[PDB]
């Protein structure tokens, strides 16, 4: 199949904002290339189609160019409903969507405060060991977070959750959830969280040892 | 074609030859 | 205007077979072809089917052929999606789509408007209500609650009763491997309030009549 | 060659049926799509209607969908246009045309063969004859001077008449003007032409009606004033 | 819909000048633009198809140009068959065609002869008065006509023909028809038709009186 792709993941922007995203082809596509809105909730919309004709309806400020294997998105002037995120689709061949770009609000680079919590005395009672570590208050989006049991580097065992910028908040929460069975929790003694973001100047390692 | 021309189109060819 | 409404989706156990609608207004319906394309929670779009104005041609992704049927009742103004032997990896937002009709165009399709959606959640886990756990404090302290293993959504958290909602986060839920959901609300506090002031998350999971106060105590 | 000869054209009352024929020769009927195209008095051309080789698909335009249907006999190279419940607003000359072949095209049509046209009239008016009256001349002294007289056809319809002068021997100097719809529903115009002041004296000027609808057939003396 | 404009929607040219006419798409109707000629009475002719394609059988002075929204039909030549109305029409989305553009033969300004007739006592016998007045044998075509009842301006009780342009010396006629009953027409005494137009320095008025 032919593969889309977009960058950047996150983008961060102001009000007013000349804003560029970029979508690529694994092949080319020649321009059979559109552009779609969406915001959390609710349902895709078109903006732009065959690779630069804009979409009726749509607000001028947004134009599309590019050709074969490279395509833009461009925002001349962003505005408050703009912040969103947005997906190219090729139909040269079947139809396929790019990862999808979102793009928020700026602000001042806030490092995270990470927090790690044990499982409970509860829990472990049930059976199961539940490692939660916090990323608080934190901007931009991007945030590494590498979980560690006795030095050995987890992959795959752990799911992350995020709360989005709102009405109350200008920055993310992450939570990164490490589940383990109890038997496999007893087996081992250091628990570590490792946060790499660009508001420290190393990466950040919380870590305690089971049984205090 | 899968990327054919799915809606009705008057303006397609209405001969029998191309 | 132009509209798309939807309905079908629900829960419905691996294998099981459901049939979805989007009833059509505001266009000439049987002059347009249709699709279908789904959104798997927290991910991407991807197109599953498309349908010809008069039904003649149909295409299908190859993660569901075989095992979805996309048709249409033009008299009724009517796409359907006829999706049997489910498996979890459809659960996802559904969407149904109209082609876009650019007469100079020799390819196709953009999608010009898409109905609201309709939720399909395949899954072998039956109502459950969760546990809660509490995530214990160590000047700011971060304490929680971990709300685990429950199904189906929604659960609500509130922070003693409603007096605190000043740095409260609650995260969205998450699917577990078991096929159940789990997550938590953190708060952040001052330090020396650890002592004297009381935390309680109240936890509400109407579908299993599951209604828990659990207070945070420091660890 | 190629000839699209039509017929089925008439003067009929609001609601009323009609039904259009074109008879095709000299190309490979079957093998081209077909269209209908109208032009109101006075007035630019308006799509009508197309159909496909095969008699499979067919579009109409907006303002005729649900009345109007367009069908073809390829074993009789016919084409036709069933007009049911007809409107003024439908009043018209009406051509079919032949959908243009261009193998490097991707959309259609040209169209590149036209009909002779057949007249559909619509409307709650009724037959009624024509009044002729007399344009006259003024017999005033102008020289060699230029004097004008002409005949008053009001109040018919349906269209049209036919104005002659002098049998058809008088041609030099005439202007019939084209008819005017009133607000009754009926038509008037007149004739006119000019002739030499000293000419009014002897030569003596008839003006010929006919309007076939309603059996009228005039000849109106025209004396000078 | 998409909609065709043309312009100008009238032009006066001479055989042997290089004529060239516009038409515009509301859209993009790529270069799916077909031009058309049409003579009184007659049904229209293809000329250009593919906004550039010189239709076979039409005469190499045709010419046609464009593709998106402008377009332009080129005459190099004007030949006496030429003169007509030439229409464009996109096969883009569905068929739409523009309001076409008039092709006139140039001559000198000729004033018009004005001639008032009153109504005859045949029609008066009838129940009801029509007065003609006559603008005969004028060019340009654009000319003026105003009905006046005892001096007093007329309005929405008049009628105007014109006739296309002469074979023998491409000038207009123009005929205003003014229809009251018999009982009006007898409440008054003086009628005129007061007539401007480019060939007149000041407006002309013939007029009668009642009786």
């Amino acid at each position: 199949d032919i593969q889309m792709t977009q960058s950047p993941s996150t983008l961060s922007a102001s009000v007013g904002d000349r804003v560029t995203i970029t979508c690529r082809a694994s092949q080319s596509i020649s321009s059979w290339l559109a552009w779609y809105q969406q915001k959390p909730g609710k349902a895709p919309k078109l903006l732009i189609y065959k690779a630069s004709s804009l979409e009726s309806g749509v607000p001028s400020r947004f134009s599309g160019s590019g050709s074969g294997t490279e395509f833009t998105l461009t925002i001349s002037s962003l505005q408050p409903d703009d912040f969103a995120t947005y997906y190219c689709q090729q139909y040269n061949s079947y139809f396929t969507f790019g990862p999808g770009t979102k793009v928020d609000i700026k602000r001042t680079v806030a490092a995270p405060s990470v927090f790690i919590f044990p499982p409970s005395d509860e829990q472990l009672k049930s059976g199961t060991a539940s490692v939660v570590c916090l990323l608080n208050n934190f901007y931009p989006r991007e945030a590494k977070v590498q979980w560690k049991v006795d030095n050995a580097l987890q992959s795959g065992n752990s799911q992350e959750s995020v709360t989005e910028q709102d009405s109350k908040d200008s920055t993310y929460s992450l939570s990164s959830t490490l589940t383990l069975s109890k038997a496999d929790y007893e087996k081992h003694k250091v628990y570590a969280c490792e946060v790499t973001h660009q508001g420290l100047s190393s990466p950040v390692t919380k870590s305690f040892n089971r049984g205090e | 074609n899968p990327n054919a021309n799915p809606n009705a189109n008057p303006n397609a060819n209405p001969n029998a030859n191309p | 205007q132009v509209q798309l409404v939807e309905s079908g989706g629900g829960v419905v156990q691996p294998g099981r077979s459901l049939r979805l609608s989007c009833a059509a207004s505001g266009f000439t319906f049987s002059s347009y072809g249709m699709h279908w394309v789904r959104q798997a929670p927290g991910k991407g779009l991807e197109w599953v089917a498309v349908i010809w104005y008069d039904g003649s041609n149909k295409y299908y992704a190859d993660s569901v052929k075989g095992r979805f049927t996309i048709s249409r009742d033009n008299s009724k103004n009517t796409l359907y999606l006829q999706m049997n032997s489910l498996r979890a990896e459809d659960t996802a937002v559904y969407y149904c789509a109209r082609a876009l009709d650019d007469a100079s165009s020799t390819s196709c399709c953009a999608l010009d408007y898409w109905g609201q959606g309709t939720l399909v959640t395949v899954s072998s886990a039956s109502t459950k209500g969760p546990s809660v756990f509490p995530l214990a404090p160590s000047g700011t302290a971060a304490l929680g609650c971990l709300v685990k293993d429950y199904f189906p959504e929604p659960v609500t958290v509130s922070w003693n009763s409603g007096a605190l909602t000043s740095g409260v986060h609650t995260f969205p839920a998450v699917l577990q491997s078991s096929g159940l959901y789990s997550l938590s609300s953190v708060v952040t506090v001052p330090s020396s309030s650890l002592g004297t002031q009381t935390y309680i998350c109240n936890v509400n999971h109407k579908p299993s009549n599951t209604k828990v106060d659990k207070r945070v105590e420091p660890k």
